[PDB]
């Protein structure tokens, strides 16, 4: 019997299924890029989703249902999430470095100018500005959701969290439409390359963060959170603010300054 | 506006989380979350080291800000002394 | 039971054991690749008759030794076994995520093997620079398999870094401050911070290479306005932190080894050692472009990178002199692990000094992309990182296994390895000063004498590696069980016996605050 | 629980030293041999 | 009581040293390795053009 | 201030190891000048300095590709 | 809805020796077997694909 | 070129390379001294039965081990940077020559006056003339005037390469889309050899560089005959 | 006497010249005659015989300083075996030269090297120190 | 920080404590031999007399051994210390390691 | 620094709901208005086969290899120009 | 019959260290002087002596007459 | 460290077998590939 407060986790298969899902997704992308086949990739995506679902399911079982998240355990998870976000910041930093490298020193092939000859940027005052208002608004509504939960208010937590998720979905649909309407593509030299890869990874993170908020929504509907203990909600809010801040840097850098 | 419907930890915490919470209200620390405060450490006033078994490892920071911690098993019975500074420790099983 | 224990582990010791087994197997692969390199160079002319294959062998040699031998052994192996024990913690913060850091590495290695088996392999150098690594000069799947290998190794180490930082910050006894943790624990925390910040930048760069190869982006292709040199910046913004990641846990193990076999309760100058590792880690992020002094950068940038790089010698020197000051006055035990650590101190110092030579960008014009660089970094990697690994392995093998090595055989092993690596790499300084390029399958005739000697050296190290395997076998074959270990009062990882039980510190240590 | 103690905290058996020799030979030998057979493979392809 | 090193150390040192020198000298001189030493003081230069 | 040309002199606008923009700028200047002259009826001889500098500095394939793109209507610089 | 967390706490604390990934009941076992079959079968298929791709073909 | 059993740098052909030799001698003396001091102190720590195992105060001695290395680093950096900026200094060339890397050979363009360009390939070992150097000779050498400051511009038409001539202290990477500049000045006539110095694929080992340094009048007549 | 694996958490005996008085006696259990010896030790030690004094020492300690500090012939085994294995390595190198390496290029033929040496002197390879500096162009021979 | 005489006096006082216990005797000697010195005869005298009060003949012999060991290659120190201790050795019946044959390997 | 408001004293759910409905969502509504007043297609420019655009170094792994993933026939020309 | 004199008993390790760090310093100065003479100054003088009366055209004519050049016969 | 005598002592002859088998496991497969290189290069 232990007399410390930490969590000895039951032996679990999900690390191995997650690792194999990584093998299948990467060998699957290779097969798709070089051998004209989606089969391995679809298997890998499926086992990846199954792995994430059962792993995070088990974390909910360990915490809400079994009580293993003492304050010491929760404090570790706080550090873990902060450090995870820091690694994601540095991942985006590489794409911003690529963008500033190419745009501050435009080469002769571009016309020696930025934006390149033949590139017609989106107007940053139209849908990009709308998208900025949408994510900023969602950072206000998720803060309302957080204070409602701390104050013990179930209905207004659900309302505010639903508004936050709706805004995340609005951003994603607006961005999808912008991608379709854009007159430039990912193959339009380094302008299209930086634009779509950086905003594309950002859009993927909006989808991830929105999914995480949706998980929190259903956990809230099922009464998992207490007014004092709700780290999954806190982690999703931190991640969501990270997604909002990345967007503000993309807007200022690529859409506005880069136009 | 402000209604309820969110459970509290008092209502819904369970398992080890609930044990820690209830012990903290009593001022008790069965899961070793707090650092114990030293006694004078003499043979007459040894540091009392709780244990659920009949030996426990002690780490002795002999002087404030030493970076070296001195580690040893403390066994049930007569008080033992840190091998570096001599300060006394006595096991109190259960 | 076997599957539950070894495939579904949530135990820091068993996962550490998996990492040590994986890294030892990788070390055999990396050693075989190194012997093929030196066989091609061991006489003038061509051995393989296929320099694309030679280039694939060089490239894979580096990736195997760095990502599948050193990092898994130092961080996954010694880190998982020792860090929780050295702070009295019952396991890592995230014991199940820890198992996925391990299990991502066999698939990563499988991808790297796949890269070398399909098409003509990735004959790129471990830098994977475009456009040689792009889809015209390396058409087909090999480079993409290499990129995906790196992605999985990167995720493995980023999650591991999160695990180690969280464990070391959050799971010490409540009375123990960060300045009461052992130096190996510090060395792992600082390595983990470097991994956390640097690997995402590599991931960004190799993802851009993946999309230039497959989605018609042009990050690195001037035809689209891109720039090959941008890739080099992103790569080396990771790659210089990476070499400090490769050595820092070694520094931590050397501190413990020198302290222990000097009969000391503590290393000399503990807070100076912490300062030095932190300073090295910080400066390790602001020097990367000394990998790029011949690409055409402005002179003032070259002057800055020369100067910043040289500053690293100051904290590193404090560590070397503090190791010497730990030996000072010691009751010296001439154990095999002590011999490894003493070899480390001297040979690491030689390699660090040739790094200071190379930091001077004026001289680096003539030394860049020559064997002087190869000589430099095999002194710090083959005689620093590897000697720290061997020292740690011999020192802690009885803790992990419960059995003793034969110390006479271990000393014989050290002696052979020491001769071999020095015969291999010392003459490469002469080859570099006299202009032999690296990444060559054959050389102008003048360079024959030193290439011949270097290749003969490589076979001596092979004999040492074969003997290492026999020495491990003989220990497990003879089953001499450990009894008493001295100095447990300042080496907590030994205090639960050999091997320690599956669960340790179920009851945490008692440490008061006073 | 699990077995604990020397020879029991490893995924391979050390109960018979000759079976162990065979297993370690296959293990380290396969890693060391692999690059030679990859080179052979690439040579034979073209 | 004498151990392995008291009993066999002298023979191991003498035999290992003798064997090592003998086989490396043979390898270095008897099997056609071309060390390509300096021509200085060794090679008589010969007309090439 | 006429002939005696040996090679392109140091140009303080382009003092560093990367001389790409020096080649490009002189190529542009030559062709902008030539366009101005041939139009208004003047003499391209006033453009000769730019011609000598860019011919000295620019790789033949760069000049050739840029010339082909001007002819194709796909040259991305402004002339 | 109604708060049924207490029922779930009783279920997942039942003293039945099951690990947490199977402690929900028979559906956990099915999902686990599906996941592991897809992973191991997919991995064998990846090795088959390696074998195919390791040789020149067309 | 290098010669058998060589230990150090090729003899200097240019003033900058001579500067680099003297700077290397200065730096290697420091390297030898520090490495030898560390080996000696190791041996000193390990050769006494006297002991002192109680805690040792580090404050005083860490001042020596930071300040003295800092001073030594400054004594390396000062001449190091002097040469760096001397290299960069404005030289005013009287000739510009371009070289383009390719897989696997170099082309050269001399277009200050006429359109002169040619390719330069390694002589295969089976076609060497007696006395010629394996892996180092080329069919068409880079003829250049001696005793004159020459601007070399380096680029590539495919992957990265790197244009190096050790005895002149030159190495400039060849990057497609980029035109990198370096300056060359040979104090002597003769033949000066280098080798591609950025891995560029399967024949990286086999695309060397040979400069042929001669009086201006010979260079002019050669240039004219190569049109 | 007998140290047991299950004793790992108890105070233990060690012979270390820097820890002269270990935490436990070497021998804890006493026979009848050893008990009488420990009683006699409470009286004047001048009344103990030399043999009794040695026996008291060997109850308290295992090895003396001279015994624990003795040097050994191990170095001979280590150096000799290392040379044996280095010698074995040259057998591998002999095997490689015989069965793996084919002929080296024709540029290493004696006549080629003599011609190449003259051509290097004709182009004054390394004429300041490295190579042609060692040739006497006036006397047409290598400098002495 | 402290004179030699003051250091020696503290150590004499430490061992002279009449009811010094076995643990304190070992702690004292094991701490003392960490310092860069061979203890003065007057310190060793007090330690040997502590051994006598603790009825521990063997530790008295061991203390003489560790004096010889701390001198390292300075072969003149141990015979000087034994010379200075001869009245105490005679009074207490302490045989030296040499007289017991314990200097033989 | 800031733009000017008030609030505070012990901020909570009521204040953040006030900000959500009183500032954040009205701003989204204004930007939604602004966008749907500037919507409507602009004239696509003349096609010019610039070599730094419409890059094709490897066929795309879908379709006919020559269409980007979110190809819009109205505004995204192929390397050979707009589709009919 | 004679007593032994009291030898130094304290600070023997520190005394050894001081003495040999001083000696290491003296050796290091002795080496720096040797290396300046045997390597650095030697090289400076070899280049200075080589170039003092060096005749580059004569060197070229010797090379040209030996047949080494593509551009000069 | 101290330790118990070997529970299953490995005699000099046993060590010679284990060492020989170990060395052959590394040398024979690589030796076979390198011996046959010419045969592979003729393909
Ligand atoms: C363990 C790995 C490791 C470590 C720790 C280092 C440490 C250093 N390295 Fe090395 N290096 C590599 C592995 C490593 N390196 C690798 C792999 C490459 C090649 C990458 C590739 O291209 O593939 C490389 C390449 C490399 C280059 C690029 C050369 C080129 O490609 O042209 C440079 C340039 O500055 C450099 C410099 C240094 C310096 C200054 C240090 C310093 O940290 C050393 C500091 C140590 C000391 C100085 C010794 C101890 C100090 C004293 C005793 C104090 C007194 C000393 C003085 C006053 C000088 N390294
Ligand atoms: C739509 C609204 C929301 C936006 C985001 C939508 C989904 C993005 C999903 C993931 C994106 C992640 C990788 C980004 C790679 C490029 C996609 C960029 C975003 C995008 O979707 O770009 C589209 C192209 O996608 C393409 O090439 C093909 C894209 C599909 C194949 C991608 C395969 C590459 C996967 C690489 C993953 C590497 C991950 C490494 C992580 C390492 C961590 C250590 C742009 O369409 P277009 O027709 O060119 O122009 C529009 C013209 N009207
Ligand atoms: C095309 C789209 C493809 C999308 C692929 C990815 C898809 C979406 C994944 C979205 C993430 C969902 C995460 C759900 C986590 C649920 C488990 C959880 O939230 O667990 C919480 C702990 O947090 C925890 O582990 C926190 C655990 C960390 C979670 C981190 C999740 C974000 C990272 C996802 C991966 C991003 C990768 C991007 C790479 C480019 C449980 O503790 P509490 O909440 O305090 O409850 C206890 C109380 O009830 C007691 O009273
Ligand atoms: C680890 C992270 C991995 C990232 C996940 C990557 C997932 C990639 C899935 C891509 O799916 C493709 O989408 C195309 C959309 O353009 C389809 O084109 C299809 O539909 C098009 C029209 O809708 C036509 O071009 C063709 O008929 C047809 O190829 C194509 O078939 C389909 O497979
Ligand atoms: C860099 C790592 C390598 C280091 C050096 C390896 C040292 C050599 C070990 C011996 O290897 C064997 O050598 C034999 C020759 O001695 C080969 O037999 C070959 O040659 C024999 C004699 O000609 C024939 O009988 C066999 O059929 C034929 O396979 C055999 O295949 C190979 O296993
Ligand atoms: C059913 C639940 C009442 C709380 C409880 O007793 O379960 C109520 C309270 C808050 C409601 C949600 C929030 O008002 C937010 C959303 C509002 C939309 O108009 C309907 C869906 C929407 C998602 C609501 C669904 C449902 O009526 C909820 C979830
Ligand atoms: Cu061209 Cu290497
Ligand atoms: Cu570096
Ligand atoms: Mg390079
Ligand atoms: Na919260
Ligand atoms: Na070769
Ligand atoms: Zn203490």
């Amino acid at each position: 019997h232990q007399t410390h407060a930490y969590h000895m986790v039951n032996p679990s298969p999900w690390p191995l299924t997650g690792a194999l899902s990584a093998l299948l997704m990467t060998s699957g992308l290779t097969m798709w890029f070089h051998f004209n086949s989606m089969t391995l990739l679809m298997i890998g995506l499926t086992t990846n989703m199954l792995t994430m679902y059962q792993w995070w399911r088990d974390v909910i079982r360990e915490s809400t249902f079994q009580g293993h998240h003492t304050p010491a355990v929760q404090k570790g998870l706080r550090y873990g999430m902060i450090l995870f976000i820091i690694s994601e910041v540095l991942f985006f930093t590489g794409f911003f470095w690529a963008f500033y490298h190419s745009s501050l020193a435009p080469t002769p092939e571009l016309g020696g100018c930025w934006p390149p000859t033949g590139i017609h940027p989106l107007n940053p005052l139209e849908v990009p500005l709308l998208n900025t208002s949408v994510l900023l608004a969602s950072g206000v509504s998720i803060t309302w959701a957080h204070h409602s939960l701390m104050e013990g208010d179930r209905k207004h937590m659900l309302q505010a969290l639903f508004i936050t998720i709706t805004l995340g979905v609005y951003f994603t649909l607006l961005q999808a439409s912008e991608y379709y309407e854009a007159p430039f593509t990912i193959s339009d030299g380094v302008y299209g390359s930086t634009f779509f890869v950086a905003t594309g990874f950002h859009g993927l993170h909006v989808i991830i963060g929105s999914t995480f908020l949706i998980v929190c929504f259903f956990r809230q509907l099922k009464f998992h959170f207490t007014s004092n203990h709700h780290f999954g909600f806190e982690a999703a809010a931190w991640y969501w603010h990270f997604v909002d801040v990345v967007w503000l840097f993309l807007y200022v850098s690529i859409y506005w300054w880069g136009s | 506006a402000s209604g309820g419907g969110v459970p509290t930890d008092e209502e819904q915490a369970t398992g080890l989380e609930r044990e820690v919470m209830l012990a903290a209200r009593k001022g008790q620390d069965p899961y070793n979350i707090l650092a114990p405060k030293a006694t004078s450490g003499t043979k007459e006033d040894p540091n009392l080291v709780p244990s659920i078994t009949n030996k426990r490892i002690v780490g002795c920071i002999c002087e404030e800000d030493n970076s070296t911690v001195i580690w040893f098993w403390l066994h049930k019975g007569e008080a033992q002394r840190c091998p570096s500074c001599g300060t006394h420790y006595k096991l109190v099983p259960h | 039971m076997f599957i539950n224990r070894w495939l579904f582990s949530t135990n820091h010791k068993d996962i550490g054991t998996l990492y040590l087994l994986f890294g030892a197997w990788a070390g055999m692969v990396g050693t075989a690749l190194s012997l093929l390199i030196r066989a091609e160079l061991g006489q003038p002319g061509t051995l393989l008759g296929d320099d694309q294959i030679y280039n694939v062998v060089v490239t894979a040699h580096a990736f195997v030794m760095i990502f599948f031998m050193v990092m898994p052994i130092m961080i996954g192996g010694f880190g998982n076994w020792l860090v929780p024990l050295m702070i009295g913690a019952p396991d890592m913060a995230f014991p199940r995520m820890n198992n996925m850091s391990f299990w991502l590495l066999p698939p990563s290695f499988l991808l790297l093997l796949a890269s070398s088996m399909v098409e003509a392999g990735a004959g790129t150098g471990w830098t994977v620079y475009p456009p040689l690594a792009g889809n015209l000069a390396h058409a087909g799947a090999s480079v993409d398999l290499t990129i995906f290998s790196l992605h999985l190794a990167g995720v493995s180490s980023i999650l591991g870094a999160i695990n180690f930082i969280t464990t070391i910050i959050n799971m010490k006894p409540p009375a123990m401050s960060q300045y009461q943790t052992p130096l190996f624990v510090w060395s792992v925390m600082i390595t983990a911070v470097l991994l956390l910040l640097s690997l995402p930048v590599l991931a960004a760069g190799i993802t851009m290479l993946l999309t230039d190869r497959n989605l018609n982006t042009t990050f690195f292709d001037p035809a689209g306005g891109g720039d090959p040199i941008l890739y080099q910046h992103l790569f080396w913004f990771f790659g210089h932190p990476e070499v400090y990641i490769l050595i820092l846990p070694g520094f931590g193990m050397i501190s413990h080894i020198v302290t222990y076999y000097s009969g000391k309760k503590e290393p000399f100058g503990y807070m100076g050692m912490v300062w030095a590792m932190m300073s090295i880690g910080f400066l390790g992020f602001i020097v990367w472009a000394h990998h790029m002094f011949t690409v055409g950068m402005d002179v003032d940038t070259r002057a800055y990178f020369t100067s910043a790089t040289m500053i690293i010698a100051i904290p590193t020197g404090v560590k070397v002199f503090s190791w010497l000051a730990t030996l000072h006055g010691g009751n010296i035990k001439w154990s095999p692990a002590m011999m490894w650590a003493l070899g480390f101190i001297f040979l690491f110092t030689v390699g660090g000094l040739t790094g200071i030579v190379l930091a001077n960008s004026s001289l680096d014009i003539v030394l860049h992309d020559t064997y002087y660089v190869v000589a430099h970094f095999h002194y710090v990697l083959s005689m620093g990182a590897v000697f720290a690994i061997m020292g740690g392995f011999v020192h802690w093998f009885p803790l992990f296994s419960g059995y003793t090595l034969n110390d006479t055989w271990a000393k014989i092993h050290f002696a052979i390895m020491f001769v071999g690596v020095n015969m291999t790499f010392f003459p490469q300084h002469f080859l570099g000063l006299s202009g032999m390029p690296r990444r060559y399958s054959d050389y102008p005739d003048a360079y024959t004498m030193w290439n011949t000697i270097s290749s003969m050296g490589s076979f001596i190290s092979l004999t040492a590696v074969m003997l290492m395997v026999f020495i491990i076998w003989e220990a497990f074959a003879s089953k001499r069980e450990v009894l008493t270990v001295d100095l447990t009062t300042t080496n907590l990882e030994w205090l639960n016996g050999c091997p320690p039980p599956y669960h340790t510190f179920e009851e945490p240590t008692y440490v008061n605050l006073k | 629980h699990y077995e604990e103690g020397p020879g029991k905290n490893i995924p391979f058996s050390v109960e018979n030293k000759w079976r162990l020799l065979a297993m370690m030979t296959l293990f380290f030998g396969s890693g060391f041999a692999a690059p030679f057979f990859i080179v052979r493979h690439q040579l034979l392809k073209k | 009581a004498p151990d392995f090193h008291d009993k066999y150390g002298n023979a191991v040192l003498a035999s290992g040293a003798t064997f090592c020198v003998a086989v490396w000298v043979y390898m270095a001189t008897q099997i056609g390795i071309e060390w390509n030493p300096s021509p200085v003081g060794r090679v008589t230069p010969k007309e090439w053009r | 201030k006429i002939k005696n040309y040996q090679t392109a002199p140091f140009d303080s606008r382009f003092p560093n190891q990367n001389q790409t923009r020096n080649c490009w700028q002189n190529y542009l200047d030559f062709h902008r000048c030539e366009k101005a002259m041939t139009a208004k009826g003047g003499d391209v001889s006033v453009c000769e300095w730019y011609r000598r500098v860019y011919k000295s500095l620019c790789p033949i394939s760069w000049v050739s590709t840029w010339d082909d793109r001007r002819a194709e209507g796909t040259f991305p610089g402004k002339i | 809805f109604e708060n049924r967390v207490a029922e779930k706490q009783k279920l997942f604390q039942e003293d039945n020796g099951l690990p947490v990934h199977l402690k929900g009941g028979a559906t956990d076992n099915i999902l686990y077997r599906v996941t592991m079959t897809l992973c191991l079968g997919g991995t064998l298929y990846s090795l088959y694909c390696l074998g195919w791709a390791s040789f020149p073909h067309k | 070129m290098a010669y058998p059993m060589q230990l150090g740098f090729q003899d200097a052909t240019s003033p900058i390379m001579e500067e680099l030799l003297h700077f290397h001698d200065h730096t290697l003396m420091i390297v030898f001294l520090i490495s030898s001091l560390v080996l000696y102190i190791i041996s000193l720590m390990l050769t006494t039965k006297l002991t002192h195992t109680s805690t040792m105060d580090a404050q005083e001695v860490e001042t020596i081990w930071t300040i003295l290395p800092a001073i030594i680093l400054i004594l390396i950096a000062l001449p190091s940077l002097r040469i760096l900026y001397m290299m960069d200094e404005i030289n005013n060339p009287s000739l510009t020559v371009k070289t383009m890397g390719h897989q696997w050979y170099w082309s050269y363009e001399y277009t200050d006056y006429e359109d002169l360009s040619f390719d330069s390939y390694m002589i295969p070992t089976s076609e060497l003339k007696p006395g010629e150097l394996r892996l180092l000779e080329v069919d068409n050498r880079v003829v250049l005037p001696m005793e004159m400051t020459i601007r070399m511009l380096v680029s590539s038409e495919d992957v990265l390469h790197s244009w190096a001539v050790p005895s002149l202290g030159l190495k400039t990477d060849a990057i497609p889309g980029r035109l990198n500049q370096t300056t060359l000045m040979s104090s002597r006539p003769g033949l000066y050899y280098g080798q591609c110095s950025e891995i560029c694929g399967s024949n990286h080992s086999f695309m060397p560089i040979v400069l042929e340094l001669v009086p201006l009048k010979y260079f002019e007549k050669w240039s004219a005959s190569m049109l | 006497s007998v140290v047991k694996s299950e004793d790992y958490a108890l105070p233990s005996y060690v012979d270390r010249r820097d820890y002269p008085l270990p935490d436990v006696a070497h021998v804890k259990n006493l026979s009848a005659s050893q008990k009488a010896l420990k009683e006699k030790e409470k009286a004047s030690w001048s009344s103990l015989s030399i043999d009794e004094k040695v026996e008291l020492y060997r109850l308290k300690f295992k090895e003396s300083f001279a015994e624990m500090n003795r040097s050994t012939n191990e170095w001979k085994t280590v150096v000799g075996a290392a040379m044996f294995f280095i010698g074995f390595t040259a057998l591998l190198l002999i095997w490689e030269k015989h069965y793996v390496y084919g002929p080296i290029p024709h540029t290493f033929e004696e006549e080629w090297v003599a011609k190449q040496t003259k051509r290097m002197l004709d182009m004054k390879v390394a004429p300041i120190q490295g190579f042609s500096a060692k040739w006497d162009y006036d006397k047409n021979e290598w400098k002495k | 920080h402290e004179t030699d005489e003051e250091f020696d006096a503290r150590w004499v006082t430490y061992f002279n404590k009449p009811d010094i216990d076995a643990w304190e005797l070992r702690k004292g000697m094991n701490t003392l031999v960490g310092y860069d010195l061979v203890p003065e005869p007057k310190i060793i005298d007090a330690a040997l007399r502590a051994c006598r009060r603790l009825n521990d003949f063997a530790s008295a012999v061991r203390i003489l051994e560790v004096v010889k060991d701390k001198a390292g290659p300075h072969k003149e120190i141990y015979p000087y210390v034994i010379q200075e201790l001869r009245p105490t050795l005679n009074e207490l019946g302490i045989s030296t390691p040499e007289e017991l044959g314990l200097d033989k390997v | 620094a800031s733009a000017a408001k008030g609030d505070h004293g012990g901020t909570g759910a009521r204040t953040w709901r006030f900000l959500t409905f009183g500032l954040a969502l009205p701003s989204v509504a204004l930007c939604t208005l602004n966008s749907w007043l500037h919507s409507g297609h602009r004239e696509r420019p003349a096609f010019i086969p610039y070599h730094h655009l419409r890059i094709r170094t490897k066929p795309f792994s879908w379709g006919d290899g020559n269409h980007t993933f979110f190809h819009n026939p109205r505004v995204n020309p192929l390397p050979t120009g707009y589709e009919k | 019959s004679t007593a032994l004199a009291k030898p130094q008993m304290r600070g023997l390790l520190a005394r050894r260290l001081r003495f040999h760090i001083v000696g290491a310093f003296m050796v290091s100065l002795g080496f720096a002087t040797f290396y300046k003479f045997a390597v650095a100054e030697k090289r400076k003088k070899a280049y200075a002596d080589f170039y003092r009366n060096y005749d580059s055209m004569k060197d070229f004519e010797e090379m040209r007459k030996a047949g080494i050049f593509q551009s000069a016969k | 460290i101290t330790a118990k005598p070997a529970k299953t002592p490995t005699s000099p002859k046993e060590q010679a077998i284990g060492l020989s088998v170990t060395f052959l496991s590394f040398l024979l497969p690589a030796g076979w590939v390198l011996y046959h290189l010419d045969n592979y290069k003729k393909s």
